[PDB]
């Protein structure tokens, strides 16, 4: 069933996270880390003494690139996938995926372990296109800890709506610019991404000096952690992978049931236990993108 | 004249860092419980990746050193086949003299030590002058240091686990003072007294 | 603090009573509170703690049942009888307290 | 009072003694020889404090005179003797095996104290089977399922706290039960 050529392009496009240090004068300087070597390289990054709060900013942009396959060897599977996307959108809606993708943006999941011992951290983002004030979340640790807590925000429906339109309409696009404010303790440990190769961080020069960074792919993993969404339910810490091919609930064993899913989505009310979750997994994998060649 | 006795960590599965830390701990205890500080500590063998499998105590006074090596810890580890003790051997004239100086520089080179240094400067700013801004001070981009072992220690008056480190370096073969700090360190505030292998 | 205990209480009922008494408005917010507390003390099993009353028992935790029992014991120690009331699995099928198999455990079976 | 144990072994009266079944009484004295005189009777007098005190002295000796390191220690180095010994006793019934019941009580109540030194002890796969009553193939099965998370047939890859909690979660039996000893 899988054509010799079948590739999708990602719809969620996260960017790098750049850490900034805020002084009591409110002037901001890029965060810097020390490197120690023995005569083996170990990297240390801590909040400088006297710093008020660490600030992290990045931009994530949604797009409707899951509407049709980027490349497709055969025309039959192309219209099959397009009809599947249309039927899912019309019958189930993008609300669940939009909320799951937006909660990780707002609750600070992308900060990973940097929010472990912070007293309080705030998330304020400016969406685009926008027509009013910036969306603001205060004290995520205590205030916003659940779906109901997020929905009780002043304009939670408005922000999640523009993601639905971006996913639905062709050429539709929504851009967010997140800005975290971390009130870390004095000389608290900050944990950025470590480059593939001991502890050595990823670095990009900001304002003429190097700074620790969180990789764009690494931040995408936290944003897309909705189940991490992938072909198989791979778990990073515990090596074993769920949704194994034997379990019959991987991406491919679900993708090859496209005709059955098309029949189900149009016949009667789909079961919320089995078919709906499979549809959610299929569209979550489609949003991530990749190649399904063989 | 100097006299020394040595002890070897018999088990192969052991952290000689931890064993040397415990040895220095009992040594410091003896150096307080009694007022004497005659006995120093030396390692006959030293490796860039780990401290040697033997630790040798060197003292100018024979009786003090022998009484030190009668401490309860050594006795209760001797019969357990974990320690092997040599009675006493006069210092050979063919031995070499090097100093196992403790380095206080690393405690400030580390990040929390840098924070402590800046906080100390802020407190000492009570000496009248324009209030400095911490933003000016910053940590070095790259730091390179020589090999060290950083044996390890825990304070007793307060529950702070300060880790002591020692750097080995050769020195002039003569120094008659035969004085040391609370631990044998060859970096006594007064002088850097060498010890033999 | 510990509410009034008795043997017949099941794991879910005890959590209902504790959530009602400790001051939290309703359950499904207490389990959350717990998860965050476990995060604060840096317990490695904080990820797998259930959010809903269903499957709170360690017998419905798939491979992460040891983590759930560790979290339960740690919460109990930091003291009421959290264990025993739990429903576990055995290598012999289901064990709770000392019998192999305000609500009561007999209702569940 | 050394002659009282003759009445105790017979299986009646013996107020200062827990009147266990005669098989377990014999096993208990079997334990006692290693660790036959009048010292037997008053050990069980003020028994909880006495047993906790001997455990204190043994654990303190093994920790203060530890040779490997402050961390990364092994069960045998710190608790091996008392544990590995008393465990393999007839039937292994927790309630009847008073020594194992109290040992597990003390171990669980002192888990995660200090820096969790007892909850992070490295253990090998062999003793895990001994204290879990499990097969090597079954251990391989669970570690394949990632129920056991290593940090090999015989390697120190597990931790005492993890293994103990796995026993509490999946290896409780009708007679090897926690409720019979709390």
């Amino acid at each position: 069933k899988l054509p010799t050529n079948l590739a999708y392009e990602r719809s969620i496009d996260p960017s790098d996270v750049c850490f900034f240090v805020v002084w009591p004068d409110d002037r901001k300087t890029p965060l810097t880390y020390n490197s120690r070597t023995l005569l083996h390289q170990v990297d240390f990054c801590h909040v400088p003494y006297g710093a008020s709060h660490i600030e992290c900013s990045f931009s994530v942009s949604f797009s409707s690139e899951l509407r049709q396959p980027y490349k497709c060897n055969s025309s039959k599977v192309k219209q099959t996938l397009v009809q599947l996307v249309e039927l899912y959108e019309t019958k189930i809606g993008w609300t669940e995926l939009a909320t799951r993708y937006l909660m990780n943006i707002c609750n600070g999941k992308w900060l990973w372990k940097n929010t472990r011992k912070a007293y309080c951290w705030n998330i304020v983002l400016t969406p685009w296109p926008w027509n009013g004030e910036k969306v603001g979340f205060e004290d995520i640790r205590t205030n916003y800890t659940s779906r109901q807590d997020f929905k009780n925000n002043k304009n939670w429906s408005a922000i999640v709506e523009m993601i639905k339109t971006a996913f639905s309409s062709t050429d539709g696009l929504a851009i967010f610019e997140v800005r975290a404010t971390l009130h870390l303790p004095t000389n608290a440990m900050v944990r950025p991404s470590q480059v593939f190769t001991s502890r050595v961080f990823q670095s990009t020069t900001i304002d003429g000096e190097r700074s620790p960074i969180l990789g764009a792919f690494k931040t995408g993993a936290a944003i897309a952690t909705i189940d991490r969404v992938g072909r198989f339910g791979v778990h990073r810490e515990d090596v074993t992978c769920y949704r194994h091919p034997s379990t019959g609930k991987d991406f491919f064993s679900i993708l090859q049931q496209a005709e059955h899913y098309i029949e189900v989505l149009s016949a009667n009310k789909t079961p919320a236990q089995e078919t709906i979750n499979d549809m959610h997994f299929l569209m979550a994998n489609l949003i991530k993108g990749g190649m399904f060649q063989h | 004249k100097w006299y020394y006795k040595t002890i070897t960590f018999l088990p192969e599965l052991c952290n000689n860092e931890s064993l040397a830390a415990k040895c220095l701990r009992v040594l410091h205890g003896f150096n307080y419980q009694y007022e004497t500080r005659n006995i120093g500590v030396s390692f006959p063998l030293w490796c860039d990746a780990t401290v040697g499998k033997k630790i040798s105590f060197v003292s100018k006074n024979k009786i003090e050193l022998d009484l030190l090596l009668k401490q309860h810890y050594f006795v209760q580890m001797e019969q357990l086949q974990y320690f092997h003790i040599s009675n006493t051997v006069l210092v050979p004239e063919d031995c070499t003299y090097v100093s196992f100086r403790r380095c206080q520089s690393i405690d400030k080179l580390t990040a929390a030590g840098l924070a402590r240094k800046i906080r100390r400067l802020e407190k000492r700013a009570l000496s009248r002058g324009e209030q400095f801004d911490p933003s000016s001070f910053a940590q070095k981009e790259h730091t390179a240091i020589a090999h060290y072992h950083s044996l390890g220690e825990s304070s007793k008056q307060t529950n702070r686990n300060f880790r002591l480190n020692i750097r080995m370096l050769s020195e002039q073969p003569r120094e008659g003072n035969s004085i040391f700090s609370s631990y044998g360190l060859s970096n006594s505030e007064n002088s850097f007294q060498p010890v033999p292998l | 603090q510990r509410p009034k205990p008795y043997s017949d209480e099941s794991l879910e009922s005890f959590f209902i009573r504790v959530a009602n008494k400790n001051g939290y408005g309703d359950v499904h917010r207490f389990l959350e509170a717990t998860k965050r507390f476990l995060q604060d003390i840096d317990h490695n099993g904080y990820q797998t703690f259930p959010t809903d009353i269903t499957r709170i028992n360690p017998y419905s935790a798939k491979n992460s049942s040891s983590a759930r029992t560790a979290s339960f014991l740690k919460l109990a120690q930091l003291p009421p009888e959290l264990l025993g009331l739990a429903i576990n699995r055995t290598n012999m099928a289901v064990v709770r307290g000392a019998e192999v198999f305000l609500r009561e455990n007999g209702y569940a079976s | 009072a050394a002659c009282t144990v003759s009445n105790w072994l017979a299986g009646h009266e013996s107020k200062p003694l827990p009147n266990l079944p005669k098989s377990y009484r014999w096993g208990l004295v079997h334990w006692w020889m290693g660790i036959d005189h009048f010292s037997f009777v008053q050990f069980f007098s003020n028994w909880p404090r006495s047993f906790h005190s001997i455990i204190e002295d043994e654990v303190e000796f093994n920790l203060e005179h530890a040779v490997v390191s402050t961390s990364e220690l092994r069960l045998k180095d710190l608790l091996g003797r008392l544990f590995f010994g008393s465990i393999r006793l007839p039937e292994r019934n927790l309630q009847h095996n008073i020594i194992l019941g109290e040992l597990l009580c003390y171990l669980e109540n002192r888990l995660w104290q200090d820096k969790g030194l007892i909850a992070n002890l490295k253990m090998n796969a062999l003793e895990a089977t001994v204290m879990l009553n499990c097969s090597l193939d079954q251990i391989a099965s669970m570690v394949e399922q990632r129920i056991l998370k290593p940090n090999d047939v015989t390697d120190y890859l597990f931790h005492f706290g993890d293994i103990f909690c796995l026993w509490l979660a999946e290896f409780q039996s009708d007679e090897f039960n926690r409720s019979f000893y709390v």
